[PDB]
Protein backbone atom coordinates (compact mmCIF):
# COMPACT_ATOMS: atom_id res chain seq x y z
CA UNK A 1 0.00 0.00 0.00
CA UNK A 2 1.07 3.26 -0.75
CA UNK A 3 3.01 5.48 2.24
CA UNK A 4 0.36 8.54 1.90
CA UNK A 5 -2.55 6.30 2.48
CA UNK A 6 -0.96 4.17 4.80
CA UNK A 7 -0.13 7.01 7.09
CA UNK A 8 -3.30 8.69 6.51
CA UNK A 9 -4.92 5.00 7.82
CA UNK A 10 -2.62 5.37 10.86
CA UNK A 11 -4.00 8.63 11.57
CA UNK A 12 -7.66 7.50 11.71
CA UNK A 13 -6.73 4.83 13.74
CA UNK A 14 -4.97 7.28 16.13
CA UNK A 15 -7.79 9.40 16.18
CA UNK A 16 -10.34 6.62 16.82
CA UNK A 17 -7.91 5.05 19.09
CA UNK A 18 -8.35 8.61 21.83
CA UNK A 19 -12.39 8.00 21.33
CA UNK A 20 -13.06 11.16 19.22
CA UNK A 21 -15.70 10.59 16.69
CA UNK A 22 -15.68 14.04 15.62
CA UNK A 23 -12.35 14.15 13.54
CA UNK A 24 -12.60 10.47 12.56
CA UNK A 25 -15.31 11.34 10.13
CA UNK A 26 -13.90 14.81 8.58
CA UNK A 27 -10.32 12.86 8.40
CA UNK A 28 -12.53 9.94 6.38
CA UNK A 29 -14.29 12.31 4.38
CA UNK A 30 -10.81 13.73 3.22
CA UNK A 31 -9.44 10.47 2.71
CA UNK A 32 -12.21 9.65 0.75
CA UNK A 33 -11.87 12.97 -1.39
CA UNK A 34 -7.98 12.19 -1.62
CA UNK A 35 -8.26 8.80 -2.93
CA UNK A 36 -12.09 8.52 -4.12
CA UNK A 37 -14.56 5.34 -3.57
CA UNK A 38 -13.23 2.58 -5.47
CA UNK A 39 -9.55 1.55 -6.17
CA UNK A 40 -9.00 0.55 -9.48
CA UNK A 41 -8.10 -3.24 -10.18
CA UNK A 42 -8.10 -3.30 -13.79
CA UNK A 43 -8.08 -1.45 -16.94
CA UNK A 44 -8.21 -1.45 -20.44
CA UNK A 45 -5.19 0.51 -22.39
CA UNK A 46 -6.48 1.70 -25.85
CA UNK A 47 -7.64 3.94 -28.52
CA UNK A 48 -10.94 5.34 -30.40
CA UNK A 49 -11.55 7.42 -33.17
CA UNK A 50 -15.23 8.44 -34.41
CA UNK B 1 -41.51 -8.57 -9.28
CA UNK B 2 -41.81 -11.24 -12.10
CA UNK B 3 -41.74 -9.88 -15.55
CA UNK B 4 -43.80 -12.36 -17.88
CA UNK B 5 -43.02 -11.00 -21.17
CA UNK B 6 -43.84 -8.02 -23.77
CA UNK B 7 -45.31 -7.94 -27.08
CA UNK B 8 -45.85 -5.37 -29.75
CA UNK B 9 -49.16 -5.14 -31.53
CA UNK B 10 -49.08 -3.86 -35.29
CA UNK B 11 -52.36 -3.07 -37.13
CA UNK B 12 -51.63 -2.02 -40.95
CA UNK B 13 -54.19 1.29 -42.31
CA UNK B 14 -52.78 1.16 -45.68
CA UNK B 15 -50.83 -1.41 -47.25
CA UNK B 16 -48.79 -4.02 -45.44
CA UNK B 17 -45.07 -2.86 -45.95
CA UNK B 18 -44.92 -1.12 -42.09
CA UNK B 19 -46.19 -4.41 -39.74
CA UNK B 20 -43.68 -6.90 -41.80
CA UNK B 21 -41.12 -6.45 -38.93
CA UNK B 22 -42.51 -3.98 -36.26
CA UNK B 23 -44.71 -6.24 -34.95
CA UNK B 24 -43.22 -8.52 -32.31
CA UNK B 25 -45.06 -11.76 -30.53
CA UNK B 26 -44.62 -12.30 -26.88
CA UNK B 27 -41.83 -14.32 -26.00
CA UNK B 28 -43.17 -17.22 -23.77
CA UNK B 29 -46.65 -17.74 -26.01
CA UNK B 30 -45.53 -17.25 -29.61
CA UNK B 31 -47.85 -14.23 -29.89
CA UNK B 32 -49.53 -11.13 -29.06
CA UNK B 33 -50.91 -12.33 -25.62
CA UNK B 34 -49.63 -13.05 -21.92
CA UNK B 35 -48.38 -15.77 -20.15
CA UNK B 36 -51.32 -17.68 -17.34
CA UNK B 37 -51.20 -15.57 -14.37
CA UNK B 38 -50.46 -12.49 -15.51
CA UNK B 39 -51.97 -9.17 -16.31
CA UNK B 40 -51.60 -8.12 -20.07
CA UNK B 41 -50.99 -3.62 -19.58
CA UNK B 42 -51.37 -1.02 -22.12
CA UNK B 43 -47.75 0.20 -21.97
CA UNK B 44 -47.66 2.42 -25.28
CA UNK B 45 -49.46 2.89 -28.21
CA UNK B 46 -47.99 5.07 -30.92
CA UNK B 47 -48.83 5.70 -34.67
CA UNK B 48 -45.75 5.66 -37.63
CA UNK B 49 -46.08 7.04 -40.83
CA UNK B 50 -43.54 6.10 -44.08
CA UNK B 51 -43.64 6.81 -47.71
CA UNK B 52 -42.91 4.36 -50.19
CA UNK B 53 -43.27 4.24 -53.77
CA UNK B 54 -44.69 1.02 -55.01
CA UNK B 55 -44.11 -0.19 -58.81
CA UNK B 56 -46.84 -2.37 -59.84
CA UNK B 57 -47.54 -3.17 -63.62
CA UNK B 58 -51.26 -4.11 -65.01
CA UNK B 59 -52.14 -5.96 -68.20
CA UNK B 60 -55.12 -3.62 -69.54
CA UNK B 61 -57.38 -4.67 -72.17
CA UNK B 62 -59.99 -2.35 -73.94
CA UNK B 63 -62.72 -3.87 -76.49
CA UNK B 64 -61.41 -7.58 -75.29
CA UNK B 65 -58.52 -6.81 -78.22
CA UNK B 66 -56.58 -3.97 -77.07
CA UNK B 67 -54.39 -5.50 -74.54
CA UNK B 68 -51.21 -3.18 -73.20
CA UNK B 69 -48.88 -4.10 -70.36
CA UNK B 70 -48.37 -0.60 -68.63
CA UNK B 71 -46.72 -0.52 -65.34
CA UNK B 72 -46.61 2.88 -63.29
CA UNK B 73 -45.43 4.12 -60.13
CA UNK B 74 -47.55 5.42 -56.93
CA UNK B 75 -46.22 6.84 -53.94
CA UNK B 76 -48.20 6.34 -50.86
CA UNK B 77 -47.75 7.07 -47.28
CA UNK B 78 -48.15 3.91 -45.33
CA UNK B 79 -50.23 4.32 -42.09
CA UNK B 80 -49.48 1.72 -38.98
CA UNK B 81 -50.52 2.06 -35.48
CA UNK B 82 -48.33 -0.08 -33.11
CA UNK B 83 -49.32 -1.12 -29.48
CA UNK B 84 -47.15 -2.08 -26.88
CA UNK B 85 -48.08 -4.18 -23.94
CA UNK B 86 -46.41 -5.51 -21.46
CA UNK B 87 -47.37 -8.70 -18.72
CA UNK B 88 -47.25 -8.12 -15.30
CA UNK B 89 -47.64 -11.08 -12.37
CA UNK B 90 -51.06 -10.77 -11.87
CA UNK B 91 -50.60 -12.45 -8.35
CA UNK B 92 -48.19 -15.28 -6.60
CA UNK B 93 -47.49 -16.75 -10.07
CA UNK B 94 -44.75 -20.11 -9.61
CA UNK B 95 -41.09 -19.21 -8.75
CA UNK B 96 -38.82 -19.08 -10.67
CA UNK B 97 -40.71 -19.79 -13.86
CA UNK B 98 -40.74 -16.08 -15.34
CA UNK B 99 -38.75 -13.64 -17.18
CA UNK B 100 -35.94 -11.49 -16.09
CA UNK B 101 -34.78 -7.89 -17.76
CA UNK B 102 -31.17 -7.31 -18.81
CA UNK B 103 -31.03 -4.04 -19.24
CA UNK B 104 -31.77 -1.82 -22.46
CA UNK B 105 -30.24 -0.13 -25.81
CA UNK B 106 -31.05 2.11 -28.26
CA UNK B 107 -29.26 3.45 -31.96
CA UNK B 108 -28.20 6.77 -29.85
CA UNK B 109 -27.76 5.21 -26.14
CA UNK B 110 -25.56 3.11 -24.45
CA UNK B 111 -26.37 0.43 -21.83
CA UNK B 112 -24.23 0.41 -18.88
CA UNK B 113 -25.39 -3.19 -18.23
CA UNK B 114 -22.85 -4.22 -20.93
CA UNK B 115 -21.07 -1.22 -21.65
CA UNK B 116 -21.87 -1.73 -25.38
CA UNK B 117 -24.88 -1.49 -27.88
CA UNK B 118 -26.30 -5.40 -27.15
CA UNK B 119 -26.56 -7.10 -25.03
CA UNK B 120 -25.22 -9.62 -22.74
CA UNK B 121 -24.46 -13.49 -23.11
CA UNK B 122 -27.43 -15.81 -23.00
CA UNK B 123 -29.53 -12.33 -24.04
CA UNK B 124 -32.50 -11.95 -26.99
CA UNK B 125 -32.61 -8.55 -28.53
CA UNK B 126 -36.34 -8.31 -28.53
CA UNK B 127 -37.99 -5.55 -30.11
CA UNK B 128 -40.56 -3.28 -28.75
CA UNK B 129 -40.51 0.20 -30.36
CA UNK B 130 -38.95 1.26 -33.47
CA UNK B 131 -35.51 1.62 -31.83
CA UNK B 132 -35.42 0.24 -28.17
CA UNK B 133 -33.99 -3.40 -27.83
CA UNK B 134 -34.72 -5.70 -24.55
CA UNK B 135 -32.26 -7.76 -23.44
CA UNK B 136 -34.41 -10.59 -22.42
CA UNK B 137 -32.78 -13.73 -20.32
CA UNK B 138 -34.04 -17.00 -20.19
CA UNK B 139 -31.65 -19.22 -17.70
CA UNK B 140 -32.20 -18.89 -14.19
CA UNK B 141 -29.12 -18.97 -12.94
CA UNK B 142 -27.41 -16.76 -15.73
CA UNK B 143 -30.02 -14.09 -15.01
CA UNK B 144 -29.90 -14.25 -11.20
CA UNK B 145 -25.49 -13.72 -11.69
CA UNK B 146 -26.09 -10.98 -14.95
CA UNK B 147 -30.04 -9.42 -15.25
CA UNK B 148 -31.27 -7.08 -12.13
CA UNK B 149 -34.42 -7.71 -10.28
CA UNK B 150 -37.47 -5.34 -11.95
CA UNK B 151 -40.38 -3.26 -10.75
CA UNK B 152 -42.34 -2.56 -14.00
CA UNK B 153 -42.82 0.03 -16.71
CA UNK B 154 -44.32 3.17 -17.10
CA UNK B 155 -45.04 5.41 -19.95
CA UNK B 156 -46.23 9.36 -20.61
CA UNK B 157 -49.90 8.43 -20.69
CA UNK B 158 -49.42 5.33 -18.32
CA UNK B 159 -48.19 4.73 -14.98
CA UNK B 160 -47.02 1.59 -12.90
CA UNK B 161 -49.96 -0.42 -11.48
CA UNK B 162 -48.35 -1.58 -8.67
CA UNK B 163 -47.92 0.85 -6.62
CA UNK B 164 -50.16 1.12 -3.00
CA UNK B 165 -57.98 2.09 -9.24
CA UNK B 166 -55.96 5.09 -9.78
CA UNK B 167 -52.92 4.86 -12.20
CA UNK B 168 -49.84 6.45 -10.68
CA UNK B 169 -46.31 6.98 -13.12
CA UNK B 170 -44.10 6.15 -9.40
CA UNK B 171 -41.56 3.12 -8.84
CA UNK B 172 -43.13 1.96 -5.84
CA UNK B 173 -40.83 -0.13 -3.07
CA UNK B 174 -36.76 0.89 -3.38
CA UNK B 175 -36.97 0.83 -7.01
CA UNK B 176 -36.05 3.98 -9.26
CA UNK B 177 -36.66 4.72 -12.65
CA UNK B 178 -34.25 5.57 -15.57
CA UNK B 179 -34.64 6.50 -19.39
CA UNK B 180 -35.40 3.88 -22.08
CA UNK B 181 -36.41 5.63 -24.96
CA UNK B 182 -37.86 8.79 -26.44
CA UNK B 183 -41.09 7.81 -29.17
CA UNK B 184 -42.29 11.25 -30.17
CA UNK B 185 -42.18 13.00 -26.60
CA UNK B 186 -43.58 10.19 -24.99
CA UNK B 187 -41.06 9.68 -21.79
CA UNK B 188 -40.44 5.90 -21.41
CA UNK B 189 -38.73 4.47 -18.01
CA UNK B 190 -38.34 1.62 -16.00
CA UNK B 191 -37.62 0.72 -12.33
CA UNK B 192 -34.93 -1.15 -11.28
CA UNK B 193 -32.50 -1.29 -7.87
CA UNK B 194 -30.73 2.02 -7.47
CA UNK B 195 -27.98 0.08 -6.06
CA UNK B 196 -26.57 -1.53 -9.40
CA UNK B 197 -27.53 1.49 -11.71
CA UNK B 198 -25.40 4.11 -10.53
CA UNK B 199 -24.68 5.93 -13.69
CA UNK B 200 -21.24 5.64 -13.39
CA UNK B 201 -18.73 4.44 -16.25
CA UNK B 202 -17.31 1.86 -13.52
CA UNK B 203 -18.15 -1.57 -13.94
CA UNK B 204 -19.91 -3.09 -10.59
CA UNK B 205 -17.78 -5.73 -10.78
CA UNK B 206 -19.19 -6.93 -6.77
CA UNK B 207 -17.95 -10.96 -6.74
CA UNK B 208 -16.38 -12.10 -3.32
CA UNK B 209 -16.67 -12.21 -0.49
CA UNK B 210 -20.48 -11.91 0.38
CA UNK B 211 -19.92 -9.99 3.96
CA UNK B 212 -18.17 -7.29 5.72
CA UNK B 213 -14.93 -8.76 7.49
CA UNK B 214 -16.04 -10.93 10.31
CA UNK B 215 -14.77 -9.93 13.60
CA UNK B 216 -12.24 -11.78 15.79
CA UNK C 1 -24.91 26.72 -55.59
CA UNK C 2 -24.98 25.66 -51.92
CA UNK C 3 -22.29 23.73 -50.13
CA UNK C 4 -22.11 22.44 -46.28
CA UNK C 5 -19.17 20.53 -45.41
CA UNK C 6 -19.28 18.96 -41.73
CA UNK C 7 -16.94 17.07 -39.94
CA UNK C 8 -16.69 16.03 -36.47
CA UNK C 9 -13.54 14.29 -35.45
CA UNK C 10 -13.29 12.68 -31.75
CA UNK C 11 -10.35 11.07 -30.96
CA UNK C 12 -9.15 9.10 -27.55
CA UNK C 13 -5.57 8.56 -27.67
CA UNK C 14 -3.17 8.01 -30.76
CA UNK C 15 -2.08 11.21 -32.69
CA UNK C 16 -4.05 14.11 -33.14
CA UNK C 17 -6.46 14.01 -35.80
CA UNK C 18 -6.19 16.34 -38.73
CA UNK C 19 -7.09 16.44 -42.34
CA UNK C 20 -3.73 15.74 -43.73
CA UNK C 21 -2.86 11.53 -41.94
CA UNK C 22 -4.69 9.07 -43.49
CA UNK C 23 -5.79 6.19 -41.48
CA UNK C 24 -3.04 4.21 -41.81
CA UNK C 25 -1.24 6.52 -40.09
CA UNK C 26 -3.34 7.38 -37.73
CA UNK C 27 -3.69 3.81 -36.79
CA UNK C 28 0.60 3.45 -36.56
CA UNK C 29 0.94 6.39 -34.49
CA UNK C 30 -0.73 4.49 -31.40
CA UNK C 31 2.55 2.61 -30.44
CA UNK C 32 3.24 5.21 -27.80
CA UNK C 33 0.01 7.43 -27.01
CA UNK C 34 -2.42 5.31 -24.86
CA UNK C 35 -5.52 5.96 -23.56
CA UNK C 36 -7.50 3.88 -21.10
CA UNK C 37 -10.99 3.58 -22.34
CA UNK C 38 -12.79 1.07 -19.98
CA UNK C 39 -11.86 0.10 -16.42
CA UNK C 40 -13.08 -1.76 -13.15
CA UNK C 41 -12.46 -1.00 -10.01
CA UNK C 42 -13.83 -2.33 -5.81
CA UNK C 43 -14.77 -0.48 -3.06
CA UNK C 44 -11.68 0.85 -0.62
CA UNK C 45 -13.06 -0.39 2.74
CA UNK C 46 -12.96 -4.05 1.55
CA UNK C 47 -9.31 -4.43 0.91
CA UNK C 48 -9.07 -2.90 4.93
CA UNK C 49 -7.76 -6.07 6.90
CA UNK C 50 -5.18 -7.14 9.34
CA UNK C 51 -4.09 -9.81 6.72
CA UNK C 52 -2.85 -6.45 4.41
CA UNK C 53 -1.72 -4.32 7.27
CA UNK C 54 -0.25 -6.88 10.03
CA UNK C 55 1.10 -4.01 12.14
CA UNK C 56 -2.12 -2.94 13.77
CA UNK C 57 -4.57 -5.11 15.50
CA UNK C 58 -7.52 -6.54 14.58
CA UNK C 59 -10.47 -4.48 16.38
CA UNK C 60 -9.14 -1.55 15.51
CA UNK C 61 -8.44 -1.80 11.36
CA UNK C 62 -12.26 -3.42 12.07
CA UNK C 63 -13.43 -0.38 13.21
CA UNK C 64 -11.60 1.60 10.65
CA UNK C 65 -13.30 -0.28 7.92
CA UNK C 66 -16.83 0.32 9.93
CA UNK C 67 -16.32 4.23 10.01
CA UNK C 68 -14.59 4.04 6.47
CA UNK C 69 -17.70 1.89 4.92
CA UNK C 70 -19.92 4.21 6.74
CA UNK C 71 -18.37 7.56 5.79
CA UNK C 72 -19.57 5.89 2.04
CA UNK C 73 -22.51 5.04 2.60
CA UNK C 74 -23.48 8.65 3.55
CA UNK C 75 -20.93 10.23 0.73
CA UNK C 76 -23.70 8.21 -1.31
CA UNK C 77 -26.99 8.88 0.19
CA UNK C 78 -26.18 13.09 0.25
CA UNK C 79 -26.34 12.89 -3.11
CA UNK D 1 11.28 4.31 -7.02
CA UNK D 2 12.53 5.77 -10.34
CA UNK D 3 11.78 4.05 -13.37
CA UNK D 4 15.01 6.58 -15.41
CA UNK D 5 17.15 3.64 -14.84
CA UNK D 6 14.26 1.56 -16.81
CA UNK D 7 14.43 4.19 -19.53
CA UNK D 8 18.55 4.45 -19.19
CA UNK D 9 19.16 0.88 -19.97
CA UNK D 10 16.40 -0.21 -22.35
CA UNK D 11 15.79 2.72 -24.30
CA UNK D 12 11.93 2.13 -24.14
CA UNK D 13 8.89 4.57 -22.83
CA UNK D 14 7.29 2.97 -20.06
CA UNK D 15 2.93 1.95 -20.38
CA UNK D 16 1.43 5.39 -19.43
CA UNK D 17 -1.71 3.40 -18.52
CA UNK D 18 -1.22 1.89 -15.36
CA UNK D 19 -4.21 1.14 -12.51
CA UNK D 20 -4.70 1.09 -9.17
CA UNK D 21 -5.76 4.41 -8.47
CA UNK D 22 -8.84 5.93 -6.21
CA UNK D 23 -11.48 6.56 -8.75
CA UNK D 24 -14.79 8.33 -7.42
CA UNK D 25 -17.81 6.41 -8.91
CA UNK D 26 -19.60 9.84 -8.49
CA UNK D 27 -17.94 12.63 -10.63
CA UNK D 28 -15.75 10.24 -12.42
CA UNK D 29 -12.44 11.29 -12.34
CA UNK D 30 -9.28 10.27 -10.72
CA UNK D 31 -8.44 11.44 -7.20
CA UNK D 32 -5.06 9.97 -6.25
CA UNK D 33 -2.40 6.68 -6.18
CA UNK D 34 -3.51 4.27 -3.44
CA UNK D 35 -1.19 1.80 -4.89
CA UNK D 36 2.49 1.84 -4.99
CA UNK D 37 4.39 0.98 -8.60
CA UNK D 38 8.20 0.06 -8.19
CA UNK D 39 11.13 -0.32 -11.25
CA UNK D 40 13.09 -2.06 -9.38
CA UNK D 41 13.47 -4.76 -11.43
CA UNK D 42 12.27 -3.12 -14.76
CA UNK D 43 9.77 -5.14 -15.52
CA UNK D 44 9.32 -5.33 -19.51
CA UNK D 45 6.17 -6.36 -21.33
CA UNK D 46 6.17 -9.38 -23.57
CA UNK D 47 6.00 -7.70 -26.78
CA UNK D 48 8.86 -5.48 -25.98
CA UNK D 49 6.67 -1.83 -25.91
CA UNK D 50 6.52 -0.79 -22.30
CA UNK D 51 7.96 -1.84 -19.17
CA UNK D 52 5.10 -2.41 -16.47
CA UNK D 53 5.96 -1.50 -12.35
CA UNK D 54 6.55 -4.77 -10.52
CA UNK D 55 3.16 -4.84 -9.11
CA UNK D 56 0.88 -5.16 -12.41
CA UNK D 57 0.69 -6.95 -15.31
CA UNK D 58 -0.27 -6.82 -18.58
CA UNK D 59 -3.00 -9.55 -20.82
CA UNK D 60 -3.00 -8.72 -24.05
CA UNK D 61 -6.64 -8.87 -25.22
CA UNK D 62 -5.78 -7.40 -27.99
CA UNK D 63 -8.92 -5.87 -29.95
CA UNK D 64 -9.57 -3.94 -33.28
CA UNK D 65 -13.42 -2.75 -34.39
CA UNK D 66 -13.67 -0.83 -37.33
CA UNK D 67 -17.17 0.44 -38.80
CA UNK D 68 -17.54 2.28 -41.65
CA UNK D 69 -21.64 3.73 -42.55
CA UNK D 70 -21.42 5.76 -46.01
CA UNK D 71 -25.02 6.54 -47.22
CA UNK D 72 -25.51 8.30 -50.66
CA UNK D 73 -28.60 10.43 -51.56
CA UNK D 74 -28.65 12.01 -54.95
CA UNK D 75 -31.54 13.48 -56.84
CA UNK D 76 -31.75 15.15 -60.03
CA UNK D 77 -34.60 16.83 -61.42
CA UNK D 78 -34.56 18.41 -65.04
CA UNK D 79 -36.84 19.64 -66.90
CA UNK D 80 -37.25 21.43 -70.65
CA UNK D 81 -39.87 22.76 -72.71
CA UNK D 82 -39.42 24.27 -76.61
CA UNK D 83 -42.48 25.72 -77.48
CA UNK D 84 -41.77 26.92 -81.30
CA UNK D 85 -45.17 28.56 -82.69
CA UNK D 86 -45.14 30.05 -86.55
CA UNK D 87 -48.31 31.85 -88.54
CA UNK D 88 -47.49 32.78 -92.10
CA UNK E 1 -19.24 -45.20 -24.86
CA UNK E 2 -18.48 -42.00 -26.55
CA UNK E 3 -22.22 -40.54 -25.26
CA UNK E 4 -20.84 -42.02 -22.24
CA UNK E 5 -17.23 -39.50 -22.35
CA UNK E 6 -19.06 -36.81 -24.41
CA UNK E 7 -22.67 -36.23 -24.20
CA UNK E 8 -24.63 -34.80 -21.37
CA UNK E 9 -27.62 -36.60 -19.37
CA UNK E 10 -31.03 -35.64 -20.95
CA UNK E 11 -33.67 -33.54 -18.92
CA UNK E 12 -36.26 -33.18 -21.69
CA UNK E 13 -38.24 -30.37 -23.97
CA UNK E 14 -40.25 -27.59 -23.79
CA UNK E 15 -41.71 -25.14 -26.25
CA UNK E 16 -43.70 -22.27 -25.96
CA UNK E 17 -47.10 -23.78 -26.00
CA UNK E 18 -46.01 -27.24 -24.94
CA UNK E 19 -44.38 -28.63 -21.49
CA UNK E 20 -42.22 -31.32 -20.49
CA UNK E 21 -44.63 -34.08 -19.47
CA UNK E 22 -42.30 -35.79 -17.26
CA UNK E 23 -43.14 -33.72 -13.97
CA UNK E 24 -44.63 -34.87 -10.98
CA UNK E 25 -52.45 -34.81 -16.92
CA UNK E 26 -51.28 -31.13 -16.49
CA UNK E 27 -48.15 -30.31 -18.50
CA UNK E 28 -45.86 -27.23 -17.07
CA UNK E 29 -42.89 -26.28 -18.63
CA UNK E 30 -40.15 -26.33 -16.02
CA UNK E 31 -37.70 -28.89 -15.82
CA UNK E 32 -37.63 -31.29 -13.26
CA UNK E 33 -34.92 -32.20 -10.61
CA UNK E 34 -31.57 -30.75 -10.82
CA UNK E 35 -31.85 -29.64 -14.67
CA UNK E 36 -31.82 -26.42 -15.62
CA UNK E 37 -33.24 -25.10 -18.83
CA UNK E 38 -31.16 -23.63 -22.01
CA UNK E 39 -32.52 -21.63 -24.55
CA UNK E 40 -31.23 -23.34 -28.21
CA UNK E 41 -33.01 -21.30 -31.04
CA UNK E 42 -36.16 -19.06 -31.63
CA UNK E 43 -38.28 -19.78 -34.25
CA UNK E 44 -41.18 -16.93 -34.84
CA UNK E 45 -41.06 -15.81 -31.51
CA UNK E 46 -41.67 -19.44 -30.46
CA UNK E 47 -39.25 -20.10 -27.60
CA UNK E 48 -37.69 -23.98 -27.74
CA UNK E 49 -35.42 -24.77 -24.49
CA UNK E 50 -34.15 -27.89 -23.43
CA UNK E 51 -33.00 -29.18 -19.98
CA UNK E 52 -29.30 -30.48 -18.85
CA UNK E 53 -27.29 -30.66 -15.68
CA UNK E 54 -26.56 -27.02 -14.21
CA UNK E 55 -23.11 -28.85 -13.02
CA UNK E 56 -21.45 -29.28 -16.85
CA UNK E 57 -23.19 -26.05 -18.58
CA UNK E 58 -21.62 -23.12 -16.24
CA UNK E 59 -22.00 -20.49 -18.56
CA UNK E 60 -18.30 -19.59 -19.38
CA UNK E 61 -15.85 -20.14 -21.86
CA UNK E 62 -13.14 -21.99 -20.33
CA UNK E 63 -13.24 -25.57 -21.59
CA UNK E 64 -14.69 -27.85 -18.72
CA UNK E 65 -12.13 -30.26 -18.82
CA UNK E 66 -12.85 -32.64 -16.05
CA UNK E 67 -10.64 -36.01 -16.26
CA UNK E 68 -9.00 -37.34 -13.14
CA UNK E 69 -8.98 -37.33 -10.01
CA UNK E 70 -12.34 -39.44 -9.69
CA UNK E 71 -12.33 -38.54 -5.92
CA UNK E 72 -10.64 -36.03 -3.88
CA UNK E 73 -7.34 -36.64 -1.79
CA UNK E 74 -7.82 -39.48 0.40
CA UNK E 75 -7.01 -38.50 4.22
CA UNK E 76 -4.49 -39.92 6.28
CA UNK F 1 -29.06 6.98 -56.68
CA UNK F 2 -28.92 5.80 -53.27
CA UNK F 3 -25.44 3.96 -52.02
CA UNK F 4 -24.89 2.21 -48.81
CA UNK F 5 -21.83 0.68 -47.42
CA UNK F 6 -21.83 -0.83 -44.00
CA UNK F 7 -18.64 -2.28 -42.48
CA UNK F 8 -17.92 -4.31 -39.20
CA UNK F 9 -14.60 -5.43 -38.94
CA UNK F 10 -13.95 -7.64 -35.40
CA UNK F 11 -10.25 -8.68 -34.85
CA UNK F 12 -8.37 -10.17 -32.12
CA UNK F 13 -4.72 -10.17 -32.29
CA UNK F 14 -2.78 -8.90 -35.25
CA UNK F 15 -1.92 -5.63 -35.93
CA UNK F 16 -4.83 -3.26 -35.62
CA UNK F 17 -6.77 -3.31 -39.02
CA UNK F 18 -7.40 0.08 -40.71
CA UNK F 19 -9.40 -0.23 -44.45
CA UNK F 20 -5.90 0.24 -46.47
CA UNK F 21 -4.38 -3.02 -45.68
CA UNK F 22 -5.03 -6.07 -47.44
CA UNK F 23 -4.99 -9.58 -46.12
CA UNK F 24 -1.59 -10.57 -47.05
CA UNK F 25 0.22 -8.09 -45.09
CA UNK F 26 -2.28 -8.75 -41.87
CA UNK F 27 -1.51 -12.15 -42.02
CA UNK F 28 2.37 -11.69 -42.02
CA UNK F 29 2.11 -9.04 -39.62
CA UNK F 30 0.66 -11.84 -37.21
CA UNK F 31 4.33 -12.62 -36.26
CA UNK F 32 4.54 -10.71 -32.97
CA UNK F 33 0.82 -10.10 -31.97
CA UNK F 34 -1.19 -13.03 -30.23
CA UNK F 35 -3.88 -13.37 -28.29
CA UNK F 36 -5.33 -16.64 -26.34
CA UNK F 37 -7.99 -17.66 -28.95
CA UNK F 38 -8.64 -20.80 -26.75
CA UNK F 39 -8.08 -21.78 -23.23
CA UNK F 40 -8.63 -24.94 -20.53
CA UNK F 41 -8.22 -24.65 -17.30
CA UNK F 42 -8.45 -26.67 -13.93
CA UNK F 43 -9.71 -26.13 -10.88
CA UNK F 44 -7.57 -24.25 -8.17
CA UNK F 45 -8.48 -26.81 -5.60
CA UNK F 46 -6.76 -29.08 -7.38
CA UNK F 47 -3.14 -28.12 -6.98
CA UNK F 48 -3.18 -27.54 -3.60
CA UNK F 49 -1.59 -30.85 -2.76
CA UNK F 50 0.99 -32.34 -0.29
CA UNK G 1 12.23 -13.55 -12.81
CA UNK G 2 13.24 -10.71 -15.52
CA UNK G 3 13.06 -12.16 -19.02
CA UNK G 4 14.83 -9.07 -19.97
CA UNK G 5 18.15 -10.87 -19.96
CA UNK G 6 16.52 -13.46 -22.96
CA UNK G 7 15.73 -10.67 -25.00
CA UNK G 8 18.94 -8.75 -24.59
CA UNK G 9 20.93 -12.10 -25.74
CA UNK G 10 19.33 -13.52 -28.05
CA UNK G 11 17.36 -10.71 -29.71
CA UNK G 12 14.35 -12.00 -30.22
CA UNK G 13 10.77 -11.43 -28.52
CA UNK G 14 9.48 -13.46 -26.45
CA UNK G 15 5.80 -15.29 -25.95
CA UNK G 16 2.99 -12.80 -24.43
CA UNK G 17 0.12 -15.68 -24.78
CA UNK G 18 1.15 -17.40 -21.63
CA UNK G 19 -0.42 -20.15 -19.07
CA UNK G 20 -0.94 -20.31 -15.50
CA UNK G 21 -3.20 -17.52 -14.78
CA UNK G 22 -6.31 -17.87 -12.81
CA UNK G 23 -9.84 -17.90 -14.63
CA UNK G 24 -12.24 -17.35 -12.92
CA UNK G 25 -15.47 -19.28 -14.54
CA UNK G 26 -17.81 -16.59 -14.17
CA UNK G 27 -17.14 -13.30 -15.26
CA UNK G 28 -14.50 -14.98 -17.34
CA UNK G 29 -11.50 -12.94 -16.95
CA UNK G 30 -7.71 -13.00 -15.67
CA UNK G 31 -7.79 -12.30 -12.22
CA UNK G 32 -3.91 -12.72 -11.28
CA UNK G 33 -0.59 -15.34 -11.51
CA UNK G 34 -0.48 -18.12 -10.18
CA UNK G 35 2.25 -20.22 -11.98
CA UNK G 36 5.50 -18.90 -11.74
CA UNK G 37 7.50 -18.46 -15.46
CA UNK G 38 11.08 -18.50 -15.08
C1 LIG H 1 -19.41 21.55 -53.85
O1 LIG H 1 -20.22 21.98 -54.95
C2 LIG H 1 -19.96 21.26 -56.16
C3 LIG H 1 -20.79 21.92 -57.24
O2 LIG H 1 -20.04 22.89 -57.95
C4 LIG H 1 -20.29 19.79 -55.97
O3 LIG H 1 -19.97 19.07 -57.16
C5 LIG H 1 -19.49 19.22 -54.80
O4 LIG H 1 -19.90 17.89 -54.53
C6 LIG H 1 -19.71 20.08 -53.55
N1 LIG H 1 -18.91 19.58 -52.44
C7 LIG H 1 -17.57 19.55 -52.43
C8 LIG H 1 -16.94 19.00 -51.18
O5 LIG H 1 -16.89 19.94 -53.38
C1 LIG I 1 -22.17 3.69 -55.71
O1 LIG I 1 -23.04 4.14 -56.75
C2 LIG I 1 -22.56 3.83 -58.07
C3 LIG I 1 -23.50 4.48 -59.05
O2 LIG I 1 -22.99 5.73 -59.49
C4 LIG I 1 -22.47 2.31 -58.24
O3 LIG I 1 -21.94 2.02 -59.52
C5 LIG I 1 -21.58 1.72 -57.16
O4 LIG I 1 -21.61 0.30 -57.23
C6 LIG I 1 -22.05 2.16 -55.77
N1 LIG I 1 -21.16 1.66 -54.73
C7 LIG I 1 -19.86 1.96 -54.64
C8 LIG I 1 -19.12 1.33 -53.49
O5 LIG I 1 -19.29 2.72 -55.43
Amino acid sequence: LSLGFTKALMDICDQLEKNQTKMATYLAELLILNYGTHVITSVDAGAALV
Amino acid sequence: FTFGGVYQECTELSGDVLCQNLEQKNLLTGDFSCPPGYSPVHLLSQTHEEGYSRLECKKKCTLKIFCKTVCEDVFRVAKAEFRAYWCVAAGQVPDNSGLLFGGVFTDKTINPMTNAQSCPAGYIPLNLFESLKVCVSLDYELGFKFSVPFGGFFSCIMGNPLVNAPSLKKCPGGFSQHLAVISDGCQVSYCVKAGIFTGGSLLPVRLPPYTKPPLM
Amino acid sequence: LSNRTNSRVQSFGGVPFYPGITLETWQKGITNHLVAIDRAGLPLHFFIKPDKLPGLPGPLVKKLSKTVETAVRHYYTFN
Amino acid sequence: TGFQICKNALKLPVLEVLPGGGWDNLRNVDMGRVMDLTYTNCKTTEDGQYIIPDEVYTIPQKESNLEMNSEVLESWMNYQSTTSLSIN
